[PDB]
């Protein structure tokens, strides 16, 4: 996994094509004096801008994109379909035809529709998969076959949402799939190696959020942790690592503390604590773990 | 016999001493919706006094480096008084307006203003971006300024891409400080539908733009305000429900 | 003459007879007091 | 309903509708109800 | 008024009280100063016509409206080609049409289809008009191409271009290209108002086209739409735009790099 | 031909199956203020649709140990809808009312209710103190209960020192659960002044008092609510100013 | 009735005895409660038309009826292609047509023939209408193709599609898609009733087509039939089917896996 | 106008004149006692 964000804002890859099969090359980020995004005004990164032609996202778009060579046909920029750019919990986009929908369940329409509102609408009714299309949709379901109409390209399903303007809400006749596990408070996690997001991950986290993520594995030796994404700019809210046998605290992370990229614990009953505040909320976490058997 | 006038609507009256003749927009007086053009079934309400009077907005100081101001008339007096209260509870709305813009000075000041109405005065975004994700769009206080008002950034293109020079095709009037000190425009209901919501759609907008700059010698008065009053002539309302804010 | 339509509908025909009703005083003189031609506009 | 399928065949509709309720309780059971229609605007009302 | 205007013989006046050349412009009215109340004219009868300057003769031009591509490949093909019907894509007919606020007319759409390099092979096409609310066809052999309770036109490439008459189909009383308002209710943002000015009573469905065959056709067609106005009525004339168009469905202009309405001169005291 | 009725006012309708004849208070229908009896000069407003309809209040469960309830009619629907919004902006007010109280049960329940209007229904304080500093007085939610309502403490003396037995001189109606399940009273405008404020003065008040207790055998239904609807017939408003709360 | 309905001004009533909102539904009648005997309405004159909703404008659509293949091979060829004329093969026109019990109309069959991969070569075809009782042609050079006392149409592939008018030819007074009965007499089985519901007065012969040539033609054609209804009269309206069709000439549905008439909601006390 | 046929047969023509005869009381009120509009359906 390379993209731990719903729009691919943190994507540092070396794909200098728009698509790997039947694509046109991307222009360099230093040969683009004509357009307002180049390294001549954004040095030292600013989304990732060096002397390359990689598919970045500096403007807060719904997907990574590059500058294509203008062939006197209008469009001078295309979306880059990155196969290894999907947050764990994003199944992909699929087609939507008619009276049999891909997700047999309840539906909801709204004038403000982000990813997390639909995920919470599908989760508060005990459904497994979420889904949305054309900006205003929320299709819940529990069926194991949601690909009955085929899988579509990720560049096709990049219509913007309504409550937020940096998230892709599928497209016209194209539904984007999500799991209901992302952005929740707590879950009996017993898989081998999963990901844990903060509450209301595609949005900002709410005020007064506190939950318990329990990690139990059937007899592994030790667990391995990692912290791909971490952005909290306040001194009140904090993440903790707890032990549930005699209730001792392993580690205490804060906004002013830079956490290590990886460390080890020889335990299998890990507890996660997260006390929110009421003053400032910017972004959550994307803790990825792995258990060693 | 013509430079004097007293406009009385309801419990309000506007007296003047230096005035031109009143401007009647497109030769049509504001009238009630006829039964042939109507499409709703519920009976509309007609207060005829409490919503038909001259509401006076705030005053704005006209400096030397001023560019201009604009309003949205079914939005300015949308929160003030019985007209606003009656317009928040109902869903349909139809009315005309009587306009009056005051700007007096001495016989030593010079300058001229242009007050006119623009039906469907859509505000244009300012920028050179064609991507849908970064194309600039105006905010809610820029599109619907409220009872305060909004200023112009490029009044030469009316902040809409349309030149100010050709804006004399609209119902207009000049305020020349050597001739008069007030301007009056009566406007009927202009829409492609009989009734319409007075919250999600402004029919037209008033605009005051000083084309001739304000100039005076050192020693005279320096506070020159612009005062505007609005009379909702022939108001009708329908579709009664709970009161909404916006 | 003038290519009359052969259909049941009425919008599928060509342009009908012309209409020279200009009435240009609704834009040039939208005032209430009828200004005479030989007079001062303000007294 | 049949009117729903007829209106699903076409694409634009006008005119008023009618919804007729019918009580299928016992004879000795009484009571009163409030059926209410509301034009667009805010969401479904919270209280009566 | 089948002709323009006639001039009556005039003469000179030497008297006080009558001033026709002092029309005050503060009143918002246009100066009504004629030739006969001025320099001495003669008697001319004018037979110049005013027929061409009418709205019905000004909007009865076809012009280009839309261009629809049809790749019809072999492995990444699409088959169909939808195109939402709107006239704000080509600035010529848009600039001619946006000098009024409310309009109402009928259309005479004409479809001209050619090949990529230029050739007319006898392939049969199918033009479909999908109204708003009807499902859009997905695929060149989809279920929607049965055209039951749906108007469609079958024509070849070697045939003359098709031409159908479209009535006035707006839910309101007239069209409008300027809607100062909001389509929905609730709270509206301040950063990016992508919903401001969205004309609600203007969407007219989606136009569709495919090739009637079984397997495929290695050809890249490109059809053009020409819409002629007729039976047109205009209201509330608006000034003509003097700025270059920048977006499809939003009137915008560049804040910097503004274009003046007139060109530049050397000095103000010089006519050349 | 008489136990059925459909009362339609504006966009509302009330259907019934078991009803007595409607009660018309004092033989006078609600009518508009005549010009002879009027004293104001400003023209009154008459919405005629949005303020003339059946507003339904909440329901109250009638238990076995219930004492009764009362309301104040120019105060109950004073914050709900176009009538309340129109009554907060204006200073003068005049209207009649149409009443309807629903209470249905099975043919095995027994009990009887007394619904009546009392003009100038002043609430009495309960206590035996004659000193001005400790004499008990009712609170604002006791005098003006609002859209919810207030309960009785001593319904035998009407909470006013006046006996309930003599309260049959008012326009009244009974709800006997073996005869009918609804009661309807139409009341005109009763006041000693033509117009009056609808915020600082309640004209009259409805009262529901169960004199015969509710009794039923074990096994039947146990939730017996009391629902009330109000129609402001012939509403007039005057003296338009800013909106006040209370 | 060229328009819909007009509304007369109404007012309020305060009196006993008149109850228009208590229409009993046990009587099998529809509630006749109008607007004027209810909430106070205004005076509106309605000019909306009721012309499009008639049966003659509802059944004047072509739609697809049948698809006939023609392989015309070299060693296992057939040559001809018969197709029994019935409209219960495509669920769109069948669903539109099966909302009535007895119908009577005329037809405007149109034949559109194309090639496999898509191409129009000038091969001449022959469409033959074999009534019930006439012998069916066996072979591309059979004796029945003489078309003596038999209607046929000769058209090419490059020509426009043929279009013939078919009258009402049922032996009874009207058509019927629901025959609750048996065509024969005697004892009927209980295990498999393959003869129940067989519409006797509906068979209309067999449509045939071949290629007029001598030896053969290495081509695979595929013709489509479009039947337009006109002069139509309907009786005894039936409810519209809510189950997916499963068989050609028998109304069946899946006992398990039943489809509800409406979709699901979260709760009953919630409109969204 | 209206595309009259050129044939000896009568079924080969187009759609004839319309007929607005609705008569909807045969389905909505198929009863014998004419229920009045302002009355109770059962006495
Ligand atoms: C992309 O980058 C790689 C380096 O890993 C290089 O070999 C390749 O030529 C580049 N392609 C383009 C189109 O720039
Ligand atoms: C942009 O960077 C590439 C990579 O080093 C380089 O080859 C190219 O010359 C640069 N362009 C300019 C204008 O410096
Ligand atoms: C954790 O253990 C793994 C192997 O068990 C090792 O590769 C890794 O370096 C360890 N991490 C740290 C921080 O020591």
């Amino acid at each position: 996994p390379e993209c731990f964000t719903a729009n691919g804002a943190d994507y540092r890859g070396t794909q200098n094509w728009t698509a790997l099969q039947g694509g046109k090359p991307c222009l360099f980020w230093n040969e683009t004096f004509q357009h307002p995004y180049n390294t001549l005004k954004y040095p030292n990164g600013e989304g990732g801008l060096g002397e390359h032609n990689y598919c970045r996202n500096p403007d807060g778009d719904v997907s990574p994109w590059c500058y294509v060579a203008e062939h006197e046909d209008g469009v001078y920029w295309k979306y880059c379909e990155i196969p290894a750019c999907q947050m764990p919990g994003n199944l992909g986009c699929y087609k939507d035809h008619g009276n049999p929908p891909p997700l047999t369940g309840t539906s909801k329409t709204s004038n403000k529709l982000t990813i997390q509102t639909c995920i919470s609408f599908c989760r508060s009714q005990r459904f497994k998969f979420a889904g949305m299309e054309s900006g205003y949709a929320c299709f819940c379901g529990n069926n194991p076959d949601y690909w009955k109409y085929g899988e579509a390209a990720s560049t096709e399903c990049n219509s913007v949402c309504f409550g937020d303007h940096t998230q892709p809400c599928g497209g016209d006749g194209r539904i984007i799939l999500f799991d209901t596990l992302v952005g929740a408070c707590g879950g009996n996690y017993s898989a081998m190696s999963s990901v844990v997001y903060s509450p209301d991950f595609p949005d900002t986290y709410a005020t007064g959020r506190v939950c318990y993520w329990t990690i139990r594995v059937p007899g592994a030796s030790h667990i391995h942790f990692s912290f791909p994404l971490f952005d909290i700019r306040d001194s009140a809210d904090m993440v903790e690592l707890l032990d549930g046998y005699t209730h001792r605290v392993l580690a205490r992370f804060h906004g002013r503390s830079r956490p290590p990229l990886s460390f080890n614990v020889s335990l299998d009953f890990v507890i996660l604590y997260f006390f929110s505040d009421r003053i400032n909320q910017a972004q959550g976490f994307a803790v990825l773990y792995q258990a060693v058997k | 016999s013509d430079r004097v006038a007293q406009l009385t609507v309801g419990n309000s009256s506007i007296t003047t001493q230096e005035a031109a003749n009143i401007v009647l927009a497109y030769g049509e007086w504001p009238e009630y919706c006829p039964d042939t053009d109507a499409t709703a079934v519920d009976k509309p309400t007609r207060p005829d006094v409490s919503v038909n009077r001259f509401y006076t907005l705030d005053s704005k100081m006209w400096q030397e480096n001023s560019t201009g101001w604009y309003w949205k008339f079914p939005d300015v007096l949308n929160k003030t008084g019985v007209f606003g209260q009656n317009a928040q509870f109902h869903y349909l709305y139809r009315s005309g307006f009587c306009l009056h813009v005051q700007c007096n000075a001495s016989k030593f000041h010079q300058g001229a203003l242009l007050v006119a109405v623009i039906p469907e005065f859509v505000i244009a975004g300012r920028g050179s971006n064609t991507k849908p994700n970064e194309a600039p769009h105006p905010g809610f206080t820029t599109t619907f300024p409220g009872t305060t008002g909004a200023t112009f950034h490029d009044p030469y293109v009316l902040d809409s891409g349309v030149p100010l020079s050709q804006a004399l095709i609209y119902p207009h009037q000049w305020i020349n400080l050597r001739t008069n000190n007030c301007a009056t425009v009566i406007v009927p209901y202009i829409n492609a539908v009989p009734f319409d919501s007075a919250i999600n759609h402004s029919n037209f907008g008033l605009i005051v733009i000083p084309v001739s700059p304000l100039k005076y010698s050192s020693g005279a008065t320096t506070a020159i305000p612009i005062t505007i009053t609005i009379a909702p002539l022939n108001s009708e309302f329908g579709g009664l429900r709970q009161a909404v804010s916006q | 003459f003038t290519n009359i339509n052969y259909y049941k509908d009425s919008y599928a025909a060509s342009a009908t007879r012309q209409d020279f009703t200009q009435d240009p005083k609704k834009f040039t003189q939208p005032v209430l007091d009828s200004i005479r031609e030989l007079s001062a506009p303000l007294n | 309903t049949l009117v729903g399928q007829i209106c699903r065949y076409y694409t634009q509709w006008s005119g008023s509708l009618k919804v007729t309720f019918m009580f299928t309780g016992s004879f000795m059971a009484t009571g009163k109800m409030l059926v209410a229609y509301s034009p667009p605007g805010s969401a479904q009302p919270a209280n009566r | 008024a089948e002709s323009a205007a006639n001039t009556t013989p005039s003469s000179h006046r030497l008297e006080t009280g009558r001033v026709p050349a002092l029309q005050a412009a503060e009143t918002g009215a246009t100066s009504n100063a004629t030739d006969e109340n001025m320099i001495e004219t003669r008697c001319v009868v004018n037979r110049n016509g005013v027929l061409e300057t009418t709205i019905n003769h000004f909007f009865s031009r076809s012009g280009l409206v839309g261009v629809v591509n049809l790749t019809d490949g072999g492995t990444d093909t699409t088959g169909y080609a939808t195109w939402d019907i709107d006239i704000m894509g080509f600035v010529q007919l848009r600039r001619k049409c946006e000098m009024f606020t409310y309009m109402r007319f009928n259309a005479e759409f004409t479809f001209v289809t050619t090949t990529k390099n230029g050739e007319a092979r006898p392939y049969m096409l199918q033009y479909m008009y999908v109204p708003p609310g009807a499902p859009k066809p997905t695929g060149r052999d989809a279920f929607q191409w049965q055209t039951a309770t749906n108007p469609s036109v079958f024509v070849k490439l070697t045939d003359p271009p098709a031409q159908v008459s479209v009535p006035f189909m707006s839910p309101a009383s007239a069209y409008q290209w300027f809607y100062d308002g909001y389509p929905t209710f609730g709270q509206h943002p301040e950063t990016s108002n992508t919903t401001y000015g969205l004309c609600p009573n203007n969407m007219m469905g989606t136009f569709a086209v495919r090739v009637v065959s079984r397997e495929a056709s290695q050809l890249k067609l490109q059809t053009r739409v020409y819409m002629k106005l007729k039976h047109v009525r205009a209201w509330v004339p608006r000034p003509i735009r003097s700025q270059p168009y920048l977006l499809k469905n939003f009137p915008n202009y560049d804040s910097s790099k503004i274009t003046n309405s007139a060109r530049d001169r050397s000095s103000i005291k010089q006519a050349n």
